[PDB]
């Protein structure tokens, strides 16, 4: 199938740009004193 | 007092005694002419 | 030099993180086909 | 490619799943 | 082969003159470790 | 049968032999002549 | 307790001029006759029969010149023993075929080894950490990948490296022209190592010599410092200011310079390794297609690239008719590739 | 006698066959094999 | 110190010299006869200056075969 | 205090950031200048005439090129050593044409380092240290006036000047070798005990210093952490690094004496490097490296070859490709 | 060009009368210790 | 610590820790076998490497 | 340029995952107490 | 479940994360030509 | 596509340097 060719890089930081925040967020808040 | 015979004579002497040999057949070929 | 009193500490608690990560990927199976095209 | 695309973001889901429902953070009345 | 006698004269004639000169320090030596 | 290169193989093999029972003799021999001197 | 094992072991680890050790046993003798297999094969040695040239003071050469030389082609990749069906035990024969060149590869080899294990114990006995030994793991990558693996993926120990300076300079120039060896970014990085371990020998040195504590009243200042004092010879925080300003960064902590000392210089060497390892096989960054398609397309179109591939086209046509005599090449004048006039 | 020739002498005099033979090697890059002639 | 009497001591010694004045010329000397009686070329099988090529060959002796190179240059030598 | 006096203690002052000073005040503009222009042209620049035969090399990125390849292309042969600024073109089109970006980089970015190596002296001043870190500096620095200014002084062009590239670095050095056999100078040789030996000394040092750190640290934690910013205490034990490697050869191979080992640390590569430099600029005025061709021979007069006539063949490939177009008569004579 | 040249000019000289007035102004003062 | 029916059926063998043999043992045993086992690396090296080559042993695709 | 086309996704995540990484692991240094 | 004893923290302060940029950034400036090919 | 690619690593880098300057972890003396 002829797709278009930055289908594949904008899907991939579609999902790895949010996620890599989110993971960033979650991480620091779990590394904080209980 | 002082050993004669050691290791580091034995270490000294393979180096020292083979490199005066070579340096007198180096020197021989200095003279050699074709 | 003092420090800025404004300064907030930033939480993303674990059901936050699972919520997020589903929306993003949800997002992305929906979108992909029409970047893809 | 495309292919490849939709099945890996489909089984991150899945997996997401998995985690979101056995690693959940435990309820807990205080 | 002659060469080999003729190469190796010098050196003999060196290490036996080399023996002369501290076989009385030789002995000596090994006596004293054993 | 021993091909010539077997028996080279085997040459080489008692030639290490030899190499390596010597040297491991003759370092043998000298550390019990000349022992180390510790306190009792 | 206190067998034969145990009596060899003290005699082995005595405080002597040249310590020994039981790495010694594998160490002096490989050492020895790799160093001595050089000397013996420079000085006397041709390789007439292996590559038609003179390489020995014997000869005629010089010492930039003399080189203990590969096996033949034919050869492929024989051990080449002295006692092999090669040689048959004739040790003329032996040195006439290239014996001298597996010699001392193999011995160079476990020399290398025992060098390295020497690193080991000593290490142990004095109650050091071995990072001596660890730095040393880049000098075996390189002898390794390149003495016996890059030949080994070849046709046979004949396009290994001679054992020679001039020698060396052709392996050098045989690589720019056959695989473009500049171009690799595992060579590449290597460079990077080997310059910026150059640099980091050099600037440190520099920094700890003019950020010197004036423990002394000579002018000379050599003499004002003591093996067994506590105190640093130089001032950290001094140096790390001058930097800081000068260049925008400085070293702050001395553990982590020294470490990113052997670092440097040892990822480099590692990184080396393995873009030889690749060209074993002929796995080479030799091209960049897009360019390629670009200029075959396109006779205007010129880089610097392009310019670097011409050069390399001579240096094997050019090279190779001598350089590889086993494959009979006559090359007539008019099919040799040359620019204008030249 | 361990002390009776100086170290001076001797490191002079060795020295001087240190160039006097690598002197030789010079002088054979001119003439016979090697010379190019 | 490890033990060994210091080389300083020794070199300047005339026992040593004694010694080496005539152990070290004798090897220079039998280096020097390894190679002026000619014996080097033999040992080694390093052609003199008149056994590169014979007469009217200008083809250089290559070793071609494997296990049959040491025959091969006896060949090569023949032909000299 | 005056404005003069006030602008005087600023520029000198050891409290900025970043040392400015008076070497500074050229140097700030000049390597402001020389790299603003060297990042355009390596993105931007059109195919550049190197060899003044009308034959444009593309050295920048949006002109086909890649990191590797790219390069900011010397000026032209016929300019040779005439100074060509800007305002001696008719317009940019031409002075693009003719490679006069290669000419401000260049000469911009050396008064610039040399000022970096002032500066060096300066800040050192300042602040009461020693003076000869710029000393060290000037081994790279004469390495960059060797390639940049004095190699073409010799061969009479900038377009025979290295190019400011990754490829057209290999370039410079192919063409080096087919016309001075740089391998075979001794010049070249010292610059490689100097590098290679300073990598190994380097690695060297790196691994004794951090083989005898003392114990200040958990299992745990980095042992960095076991030395403090400013510690009065030295933070491994040299003796101990002493006894390992005077082990490891002998005894009197090793340093015991921490300011003669670095100083041992700075003079071998910075030497090395030194002749490195003195090699490009005295081959720059073509006293080449050794010539060993045709050296041995044999009884009747037959070539013997050795390797040194198999590196002539390899230079010979250089040599009749390089410039395949630039040259009417036999001789290269520069 | 020729505002280019005389705009260069100008810059250069600046500079380099800052560089010669600077080290001009008692420098050999400007140091931690003694300052002479 | 957990139990369970699979670890105390396992529980013997994982209860040595630490445990030896007096002395030297059977290093000689071992070091004679190390020393075959050197011999038959060097034997099949040897013959892929065509330094030794036996009768009936064709080392190609043609055997 | 005729480049290959997986080149910039290729470019793209091997700058992305490990600098990821990094960031990560950094962050949830600063948020711990001391 | 009680606690796991062999949990540790982990670190990376700000000079590891910039010479860890440094070395992928740089690292990626040199392998994507070759990636673009 | 490439020219972008390359020119934003660079321009990363760039940033890097003045984050690694001016915004590092400082110095502090202690023992
Ligand atoms: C790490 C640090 C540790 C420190 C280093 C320690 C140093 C120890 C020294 C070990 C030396 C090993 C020597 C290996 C010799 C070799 O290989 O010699 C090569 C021989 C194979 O012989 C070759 O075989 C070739 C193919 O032949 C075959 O094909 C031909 C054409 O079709 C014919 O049919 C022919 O009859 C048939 O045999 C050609 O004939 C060659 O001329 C001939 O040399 O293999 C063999 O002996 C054995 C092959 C299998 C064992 C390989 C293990 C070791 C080698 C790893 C390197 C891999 C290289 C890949 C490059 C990347
Ligand atoms: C530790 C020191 C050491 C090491 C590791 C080596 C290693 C090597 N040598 Mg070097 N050599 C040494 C010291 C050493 N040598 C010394 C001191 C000398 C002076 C005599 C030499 C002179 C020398 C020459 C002239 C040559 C070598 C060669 C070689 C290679 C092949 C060796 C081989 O195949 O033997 C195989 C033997 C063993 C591995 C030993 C076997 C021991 C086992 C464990 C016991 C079994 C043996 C048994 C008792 C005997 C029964 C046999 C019976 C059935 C007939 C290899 C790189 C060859 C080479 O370089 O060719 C290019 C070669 O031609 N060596
Ligand atoms: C540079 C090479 C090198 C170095 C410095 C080390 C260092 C170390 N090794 Mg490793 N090792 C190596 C290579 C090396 N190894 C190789 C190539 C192998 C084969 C896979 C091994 C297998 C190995 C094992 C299984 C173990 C070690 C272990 C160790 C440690 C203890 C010392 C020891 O056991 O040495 C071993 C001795 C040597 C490497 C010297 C071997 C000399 C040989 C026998 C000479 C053979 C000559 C040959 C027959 C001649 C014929 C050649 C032929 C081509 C013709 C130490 C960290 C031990 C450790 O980790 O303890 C915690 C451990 O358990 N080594
Ligand atoms: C089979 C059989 C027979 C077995 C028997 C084996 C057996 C038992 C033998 C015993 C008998 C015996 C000894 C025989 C000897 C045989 C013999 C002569 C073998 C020779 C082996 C051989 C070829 C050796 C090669 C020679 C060699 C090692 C040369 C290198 C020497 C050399 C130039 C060393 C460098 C010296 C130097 C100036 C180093 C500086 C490096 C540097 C700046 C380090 C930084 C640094 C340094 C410090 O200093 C400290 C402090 C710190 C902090 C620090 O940063
Ligand atoms: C006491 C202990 C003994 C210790 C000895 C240790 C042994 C190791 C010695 C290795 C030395 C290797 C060099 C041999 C050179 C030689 O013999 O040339 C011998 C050659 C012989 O000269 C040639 O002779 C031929 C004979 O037919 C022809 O006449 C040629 O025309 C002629 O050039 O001499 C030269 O080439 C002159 C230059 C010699 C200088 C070499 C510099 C070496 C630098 C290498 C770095 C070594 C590290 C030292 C650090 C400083
Ligand atoms: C002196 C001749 C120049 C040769 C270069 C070696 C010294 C200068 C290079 C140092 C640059 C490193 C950066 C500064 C590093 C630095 O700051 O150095 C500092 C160091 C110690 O400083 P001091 O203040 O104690 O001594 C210097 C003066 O103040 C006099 O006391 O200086 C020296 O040791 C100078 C030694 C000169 C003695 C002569 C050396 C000759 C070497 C022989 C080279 C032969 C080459 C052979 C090749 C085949
Ligand atoms: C190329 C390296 C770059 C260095 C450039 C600097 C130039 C200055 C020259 C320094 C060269 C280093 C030599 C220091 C020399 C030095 O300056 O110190 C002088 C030193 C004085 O010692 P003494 O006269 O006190 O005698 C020693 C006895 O007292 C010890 O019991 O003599 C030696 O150590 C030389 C011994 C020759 C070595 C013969 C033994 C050979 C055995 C082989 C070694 C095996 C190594 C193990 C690995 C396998
Ligand atoms: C091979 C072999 C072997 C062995 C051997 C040997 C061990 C040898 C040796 C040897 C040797 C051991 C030698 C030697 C030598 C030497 C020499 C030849 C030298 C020299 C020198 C020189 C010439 C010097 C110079 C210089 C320098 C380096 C530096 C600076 C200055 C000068 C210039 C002084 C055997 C029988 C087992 C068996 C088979 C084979
Ligand atoms: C696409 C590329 C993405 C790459 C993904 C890489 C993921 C990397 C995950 C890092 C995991 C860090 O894991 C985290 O460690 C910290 C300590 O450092 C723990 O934190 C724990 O120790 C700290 C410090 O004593 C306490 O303040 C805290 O209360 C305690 O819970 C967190 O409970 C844990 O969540
Ligand atoms: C941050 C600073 C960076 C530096 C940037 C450099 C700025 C460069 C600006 C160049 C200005 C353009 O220069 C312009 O070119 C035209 C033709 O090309 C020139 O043309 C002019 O001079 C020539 C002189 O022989 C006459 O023939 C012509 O009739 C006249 O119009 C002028 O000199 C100028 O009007
Ligand atoms: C065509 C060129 C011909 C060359 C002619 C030769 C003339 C040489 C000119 C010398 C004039 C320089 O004179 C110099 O000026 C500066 C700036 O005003 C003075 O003033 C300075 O005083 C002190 C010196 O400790 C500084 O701290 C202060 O910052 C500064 O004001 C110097 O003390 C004075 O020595
Ligand atoms: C390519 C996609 C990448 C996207 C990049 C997204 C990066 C987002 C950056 C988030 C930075 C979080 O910022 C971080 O906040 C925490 C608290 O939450 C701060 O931490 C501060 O508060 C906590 C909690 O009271 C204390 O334990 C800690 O001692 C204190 O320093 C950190 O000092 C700060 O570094
Ligand atoms: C040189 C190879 C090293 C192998 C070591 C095996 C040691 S073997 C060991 O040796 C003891 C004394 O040392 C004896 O008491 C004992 O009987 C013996 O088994
Ligand atoms: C390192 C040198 C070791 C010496 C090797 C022994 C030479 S062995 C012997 O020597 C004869 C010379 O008369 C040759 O004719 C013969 O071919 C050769 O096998
Ligand atoms: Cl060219
Ligand atoms: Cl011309
Ligand atoms: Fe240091
Ligand atoms: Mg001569």
């Amino acid at each position: 199938m002829e797709v278009n060719q930055l289908g594949l890089i904008a899907t991939a930081l579609f999902v790895l740009v949010p996620s890599v925040f989110l993971i960033i967020l979650y991480v620091q808040t779990e590394s904080q004193q209980k | 007092s002082y050993p004669i015979f050691t290791v580091r004579w034995v270490a000294v002497h393979t180096l020292a005694v083979p490199t005066i040999f070579f340096l007198g057949a180096i020197a021989a070929m200095q003279f050699i002419q074709r | 030099m003092e420090p800025n009193p404004n300064r907030q500490p930033v939480e993303l608690n674990r059901t936050s993180l699972y919520l997020g990560l589903l929306l993003i990927l949800v997002l992305a199976l929906l979108f992909s086909s029409y970047f893809f095209n | 490619m495309e292919t490849i695309t939709y099945v890996f973001i489909f089984a991150c889901i899945i997996a997401l799943f998995f985690f979101a429902i056995f690693f959940r953070e435990p309820p807990r009345i205080t | 082969d002659w060469r080999v006698l003729v190469v190796l004269l010098p050196v003999l004639l060196a290490a036996g003159w080399a023996v002369r000169n501290i076989l009385p320090y030789a002995v000596k030596q090994v006596q004293k470790l054993l | 049968t021993i091909t010539p290169s077997l028996k080279g193989f085997f040459i080489g093999l008692l030639s290490g032999a030899v190499v390596l029972g010597l040297t491991f003799a003759v370092l043998i021999a000298i550390s019990q002549i000349d022992k180390v001197q510790r306190s009792l | 307790e206190r067998g034969w094992f145990d009596i060899l072991d003290d005699w082995l680890k005595r405080d002597r001029f040249v310590f020994v050790g039981w790495s010694g046993i594998l160490l002096f003798p490989c050492a020895y006759l790799a160093l001595g297999g050089w000397l013996t094969g420079t000085t006397f040695v041709t390789s007439w029969y292996t590559h038609g040239l003179a390489s020995s003071y014997l000869e005629g050469c010089n010492f930039l010149t003399v080189a203990v030389s590969t096996p033949a082609n034919s050869m492929g990749h024989s051990l080449l023993l002295l006692w092999g069906p090669e040689a048959q035990g004739d040790f003329t024969r032996w040195c006439q075929l290239g014996g001298l060149w597996t010699f001392i590869a193999l011995h160079g080899a476990f020399g290398l080894i025992g060098f390295m294990l020497r690193q080991f114990e000593i290490a142990r006995l004095v109650g050091v950490r071995p990072y001596n030994a660890i730095a040393f793991s880049a000098p075996i990558a390189v002898f390794v990948s390149v003495f016996l693996i890059y030949p080994l993926g070849q046709s046979s120990w004949f396009f290994a490296p001679s054992f020679g300076v001039a020698a060396i300079f052709r392996f050098l120039l045989f690589f720019q022209g056959f695989h473009n060896w500049t171009l690799n970014p595992f060579h590449m990085m290597g460079v990077a190592g080997v310059l910026g371990g150059a640099l980091l020998c050099a600037i440190h040195g520099a920094t700890v010599e003019n950020t010197l504590f004036q423990d002394g009243e000579g002018a000379s200042t050599f003499r004002a410092f003591n093996p067994t004092q506590a105190e640093e010879t130089y001032s950290m925080v001094t140096a790390n200011r001058f930097w800081s300003q000068i260049f925008g960064i400085a070293f702050s902590n001395k553990r982590w310079l020294h470490f990113f000392m052997l670092f440097v210089p040892v990822t480099g060497l590692w990184m080396s390794a393995i873009g030889v390892v690749g060209l074993a096989l002929n796995l080479r960054s030799y091209d960049f297609i897009s360019q390629e398609i670009r200029a075959a397309e396109d006779p205007e179109f010129e880089t610097f690239y392009t310019k670097n591939l011409l050069l390399n086209e001579g240096i094997r046509a050019w090279m190779a008719p001598q350089d590889q005599p086993h494959e009979n090449f006559v090359f007539p004048e008019e099919v040799l590739p040359r620019g204008n006039a030249l | 006698e361990g002390g009776r020739i100086p170290l001076w002498i001797v490191a002079t005099v060795a020295g001087m066959g240190v160039i006097v033979i690598v002197g030789l090697f010079f002088y054979g890059a001119y003439a016979g094999l090697g010379s190019s002639l | 110190t490890t033990g060994e009497r210091p080389f300083s001591d020794i070199i300047t010694s005339v026992r040593y010299w004694v010694i080496h004045s005539i152990t070290i010329p004798a090897l220079f000397i039998a280096g020097w006869l390894f190679v002026s009686t000619g014996l080097a070329y033999d040992v080694f099988g390093t052609p003199r200056p008149d056994s590169y090529y014979a007469q009217e060959q200008r083809s250089i002796p290559l070793v071609t075969d494997r296990f049959e190179a040491k025959q091969q240059v006896e060949t090569f030598l023949e032909q000299l | 205090a005056n404005l003069w006096e006030r602008f005087c203690n600023w520029v000198t002052s050891t409290d900025n950031r970043l040392y400015v000073g008076w070497f500074g005040v050229i140097m700030i503009p000049t390597l402001l200048a020389a790299t603003i222009c060297f990042v355009i042209a390596f993105i931007a620049a059109p195919p550049v005439d190197i060899d003044g035969i009308r034959e444009p090399v593309s050295g920048s990125l949006l002109y086909g090129n890649n990191i590797i390849t790219g390069a900011v292309v010397p000026s032209s042969n016929a300019i040779g050593l005439h100074f060509y600024p800007i305002w001696e073109a008719a317009s940019l089109d031409e002075w693009l044409y003719n490679g006069g970006p290669y000419q401000l980089i260049i000469f911009h970015f050396l008064l610039g380092a040399s000022c970096y190596m002032g500066r060096q002296w300066e800040l050192s001043y300042r602040l009461g240290m020693r003076p000869w870190i710029c000393v060290a500096y000037s081994a790279p620095l004469a390495s960059a006036f060797a390639v940049f200014l004095i190699y073409p002084i010799g061969q009479g062009s900038f377009s025979d000047g290295m190019p400011l590239g990754i490829s057209g670095t290999f370039n410079f050095m192919i063409v080096f070798q087919a016309e001075h056999n740089i391998l075979m100078h001794p010049f070249h040789q010292l610059g490689v005990a100097g590098v290679f030996g300073g990598a190994l000394f380097c690695a060297m040092h790196g691994s004794l210093v951090t083989s005898s750190l003392i114990r200040e640290t958990t299992e745990t934690e980095s042992a960095n952490y076991g030395y403090k910013f400013g510690q009065e205490e030295e933070t491994y034990n040299i003796v101990a690094a002493h006894g390992y490697f005077g082990r490891l050869i002998f005894q009197y191979a090793s340093f015991n004496n921490s300011r003669s080992l670095h100083f041992f640390l700075a003079a071998w590569p910075v030497v090395g490097v030194w002749f490195a430099a003195l090699g490009i600029s005295t081959m720059a005025f073509n006293l080449n490296g050794f010539n060993f061709n045709h050296s041995v021979i044999d009884a009747k007069g037959n070539v013997i070859n050795t390797w040194a006539d198999i590196i002539n063949r390899a230079n010979l490939g250089m040599e009749v490709m390089h410039e395949r177009n630039a040259h009417n008569f036999p001789l290269d004579l520069a | 060009m020729e505002t280019l040249k005389i705009t260069v000019y100008i810059v250069v000289t600046f500079f380099v009368l800052l560089f010669v007035f600077g080290f001009l102004s008692g420098d050999p003062a400007r140091n931690p210790k003694r300052k002479d | 610590a957990r139990r369970t029916w699979l670890g105390d059926i396992l529980r013997p063998l994982n209860s040595e820790y630490g445990k030896v043999a007096p002395g030297w043992g059977t290093t000689p045993l071992m070091a004679v076998f190390m020393g075959l086992f050197l011999v038959f690396l060097l034997i099949i090296l040897e013959i892929y490497n065509s330094t030794l080559i036996l009768d009936g042993v064709n080392v190609s695709w043609k055997a």
